[PDB]
RNA sequence: GGGGCGUCAGUAUUCAAUUGUCAGAGGUGAAAUUCUUGGAUUUAUUGAAGACUAACAACUGCGAAAGCAUUCGCCAAGGAUGUUUUCAUUAAUCAGGAACGUAAACUAUUAGGGAUCGGACGGCGUUUAUUUUUGACCCGUUCGGCACCUUACGAUAGGAGUAUGGU
């Protein structure tokens, strides 16, 4: 396994610390210069080493490996259904979760534990009992990452769908790539998630429900505008108004009473087509969407006799 | 025309379209049967020996052979001695898709005493 | 279309076929034809030269595209290599087998079939197996149904074929029992003097193989090509 | 996916050609059987000539076939005829979804009286275990000396190859029938369409 | 294809090695357990081990029975036939005793004939046979034996319902 330094203000990059570690491939690598580096295994040497120790774990192949952001507790997942958090500083064990029916394939910190599993099930995990607080479903195939926002989780049934904890139920779904998906990165900012599997397009999705909040609210802001706007000319008498914001707003109800009442107002003009010249000039002056909306509603009053 | 040699292991479970030299020895280009039908089921099939030997097919005109010898088998041990589906599918495909077909033998495993 | 791996499994798919040389192969001297195909063999260099796969390797080809002749549809051959030129590959004789359709072809129900194995060794020090069988010959202008051989007579049969089999074989070298074997002189040769003692329907040799060759001399195995 | 279409439209390279062998008692019902089955076969196109001196059934393909699975269509097909299945069910295994099998059963009993015992078992009081075992296994079935000829499909060739063998290891062809009807009755509905049907048997 | 001992093969299966591999393979009605980039299943070639002797293989052969199927060698034994072979009742039957050792589940002749194999004899002849042997095929006679059909010559060997009253 390796550490490399990432230099943005040059094209330099260096591998400088290398671990040995043990005989099998290191399948996953935690960080907590930094502290140290935790590694796992394809067999059961898990170990930790420092930058300028080993322990047994699980019976299987081990998956993942996650931090907390204080450095004080440590799990660790594996293909034998079993969960394992230990203490980081000393060789001590914290305890063990209980179990993920067949075999859990990454786990999560919260700034409550996550693990995501073999079956098409994930569950939310506490400290302090050591069993699980959520289960949810769902899924078609294995989850294979669960990403923290700022929760989401991809599957390998294409699909990476997302969804918040107090809830429990799912909040959304997504459905951009092609065979697999594979793994989750995310903005540490803002929230914006990179998806990518085994195909080999990676999807950048970025949130949109505070734009699409504001959008809503400023659009029943001008909605209640409008509707008052609206009963304002029906309550004067501005008819020509009146049917021009009725014809905007697509509620005809009004539209109907404004309607009998313009053609009888009981004093027409003489040359007008409907009584009212302003009512002639907007109807002279309705566009293609508005002629068509008011032949759609011309044959349903033309149905009534009255 | 090179005459490359077609080994069809047609079992009940899976077909194996497999193409290699006249020795024997350096494997072309094969085409198992399970990896074109997402069923397990239906990994032995007719569609699925016809999508194996279009690939192989396909595969081996690329190379430029154009002439298979084919050498058809089946589980002969304690098995049936029968090939299954995957070899008449298959061959019917790989003679409907170019392929001059040459000398047809059905070389199955047979005991003189197994048990 | 969903793949169904583990994790980190596929590799970076290499192309094979740019390693790859093909190489002519010619039959040795008693058959008639000589180009008789190509193999596809990997590029030669240091560690593991391909020309020791080439020694190793040995090919199958049947006796109809050798001879031109169908009438031996059956009796597939095969071809040891031993030697390698610039783009060639010449070939010796190993093994000389049937089709199992024509041997379920040959054996019927009311007559016998007598089988016999001998271990011969030709003059070139060559060890060889041969395998004939003889299938009983039903009389014409008989009415019986069954044509058995007793069990003595079948024994005295198998005699007068490995005698016949050891002096027909031990005299000549591999070239001339190649030779030999092609139009099939020694099932002849059997059947005409096995029938004193009971009338044999046909008598073939099912099987040669080579068991040992402690020579590889270049002078005898170009003499034939 | 499991449907196979018949050929539609030379394949061929070398004119490849089969033989088998037949006794006299079986040259007699060849003779006056063979031009339905050359009839046939030059609807399939393969030419097929009967030996009643040496006593031996050839196909070979000609020049104008075209199906390449057709020989060996035609091998099995003078196989079984050699093995005396009656001639329209040896021309019933030239269409497309059919196959063939032998099945050798001698090498199962020891004793011989009680393999005598064991295949009348097989056939049954009257055939009735035997038709009933072709109707529920959509096959055909000939208990043939030392060796049992099974035509069909290859779900069927495959359940008769198990009941075959369960009759000779003396589990009775009754049971296996009973088993084949209840595997019958849950394969109707598929609301039970993927459980381990162990429970039921 | 009776038994013992040795020997010779044949494939197939498993295990291992060497290559070409390059994503599943295996099972099932579907699945799952399992093996699978250190490369499974597959392709080819060798080597070892243990087992068994396909097809021929039968309305057959041998052994008293269970049983007995690769070739060749050795060892005794046995059957039938033929003989121009001997002692002349030695014999028949079994009390007592002695040797060999997962199954069941549809069930004095008959009077000859057609087959069958093991001798022995005879022969118009086809093929060995370059011509005598000798064998194969066909035919007839004769003993002996597994089995078929016909004829007998005859024979002979409580269950299911419905009630009623007790316990």
């Amino acid at each position: 396994a390796r550490l490399w330094r990432v230099d943005p203000a040059n094209n330099s990059y260096t591998c400088y610390a290398v671990f040995t570690g043990h005989l099998e491939s290191v399948g996953a690598v935690a960080l907590p210069p930094p502290a140290f580096l935790i590694s796992g295994s394809q067999d059961r040497f898990v170990q930790k080493r420092d930058i300028p120790l080993r322990r047994l774990a699980h019976d299987k192949d081990i998956n993942a490996l996650d931090i907390s952001p204080n450095g004080k507790l440590f799990a660790s997942a594996s293909q034998d259904k079993t969960v394992k958090i230990w203490d980081v500083e000393k060789l001590e064990v914290q305890g063990i979760l209980r179990g993920h029916k067949r075999g859990v394939w990454t786990v999560r910190f919260a700034p409550v534990v996550l693990t995501g599993s073999g079956d098409k099930t994930i569950k939310l995990w506490n400290l302090s009992d050591y069993t699980c607080i959520r289960t949810f479903e769902g899924h078609s195939h294995n989850v294979l990452k669960v990403v923290w926002l700022h929760f989401a989780s991809a599957g390998a049934d294409t699909l990476v769908k997302v969804w918040d904890a107090n809830t429990g139920e799912t909040e959304c779904t997504l459905d951009n790539h092609e065979d697999r998906l594979w793994t989750l990165a995310v903005h540490s900012k803002t929230n914006i998630l990179a998806s990518a599997g085994s195909d080999s397009k990676v999807t950048f999705w970025r949130d949109t429900t505070a734009e699409t909040q504001a959008a809503a609210a400023q659009a029943a802001l001008k909605l209640v505008e409008q509707e008052q706007t609206l009963e304002n000319y029906i309550h004067a008498g501005a008819y020509r108004d009146a049917i021009v914001l009725a014809l905007q707003l697509n509620h005809p109800g009004r539209l109907l009473n404004l309607f009998t009442n313009v053609v009888t107002t009981r004093n027409p003009d003489p040359d007008s087509l409907t009584g009212l010249k302003a009512v002639d000039d907007v109807l002279a002056k309705l566009s293609d969407e508005q002629i068509f909306q008011l032949l759609l509603r011309l044959r349903d009053w033309n149905t009534n006799a009255r | 025309l090179v005459f490359g040699v077609a080994r069809i292991f047609a079992s009940f479970n899976d077909t194996f379209v497999h193409v290699t030299d006249l020795s024997g020895r350096e494997t072309i280009c094969r085409v198992t049967g399970g990896m074109k039908v997402k069923a397990d089921r239906d990994e032995s099939s007719p569609y699925a020996a016809m999508l194996a030997a279009q690939d192989v097919a396909a595969r081996c005109k690329e190379l430029g052979i154009t002439a298979l010898h084919i050498k058809i088998r089946a589980t002969g041990g304690n098995g049936t001695k029968t090939p299954g589906p995957g070899a008449q599918s298959a061959l019917r495909a790989l003679a409907r898709s170019g392929m001059k077909i040459g000398r047809i033998e059905d070389v199955t495993p047979t005991p003189s005493d197994s048990t | 279309r969903l793949s169904k791996g583990k994790k980190g499994l596929k590799k970076k798919v290499q192309d094979p076929f740019t390693r790859k040389d093909w190489y002519n192969i010619k039959a040795p001297a008693p058959f008639a034809v000589r180009d008789v195909g190509k193999t596809l063999v990997n590029r030669t260099t240091g560690l593991k030269n391909a020309n020791d796969a080439l020694k190793g390797r040995i090919f199958e080809v049947c006796l109809a595209d050798l001879q031109k002749d169908e009438d031996h549809a059956f009796r597939k051959i095969k071809l040891r290599v031993d030697e390698v030129q610039g783009k060639n590959c010449l070939t010796n004789f190993h093994g000389l087998d049937f089709t199992t359709d024509k041997l379920r072809s040959l054996v019927r129900k009311w007559q016998t079939l007598i089988e016999a194995n001998v271990t011969v060794t030709t003059t070139d020090h060559y060890l060889l197996r041969l395998f004939a069988i003889a299938f009983t010959k039903r009389r014409p202008n008989q009415i019986k149904k069954t044509t058995y051989a007793q069990s003595s007579q079948i024994r005295a049969i198998r005699r007068k074929m490995v005698e016949i089999i050891q002096r027909e074989a031990a005299s000549c070298t591999l070239h001339q029992l190649v030779s030999k074997l092609i139009p099939e002189v020694i099932g002849r040769e059997i059947e005409k003097a096995t029938q004193g003692i009971y009338p044999l329907q046909n008598v073939h040799i099912r099987k040669v193989k080579l068991l040992k060759q402690p020579k590889f001399d270049l002078g005898a195995l170009m003499a034939l090509h | 996916k499991w449907k196979i279409e018949p050929f539609l439209p030379g394949p061929f390279l070398e004119e490849s050609s089969f033989m088998t062998l037949f006794p006299k008692y079986r040259e007699r019902y060849l003779k006056d059987c063979w031009p339905l089955v050359t009839k046939a076969l030059e609807k399939h196109g393969i030419a097929a000539t009967l030996d009643i001196v040496e006593g031996s059934m050839t196909v070979k393909t000609t020049r104008k076939t075209y199906d390449p699975a057709a020989i060996l269509k035609a091998r099995d097909l003078i196989k079984l005829l050699a093995r005396s299945v009656p001639a329209p069910q040896a021309l019933k295994i030239l269409e497309d979804g059919m196959a063939c099998d032998i099945i050798k059963i001698r090498s199962m009993v020891r004793n011989k009286e009680r393999f005598v015992k064991r295949r009348q078992r097989l056939l049954g009081q009257n055939g009735t275990t035997l038709k009933a075992l072709e109707l529920l296994t959509q096959t055909y079935i000939l208990v043939h000396g030392n060796t049992v000829s099974v035509m069909g499909g290859y779900k069927g060739l495959k359940e008769v190859r198990r009941v075959v063998e369960d009759t000779m290891n003396n589990i009775h062809p009754i049971y296996l029938i009973k088993e084949l009807m209840i595997k019958r009755e849950l394969a109707k509905d598929p609301a039970l369409a993927h459980e381990d049907w162990s429970r039921y048997l």
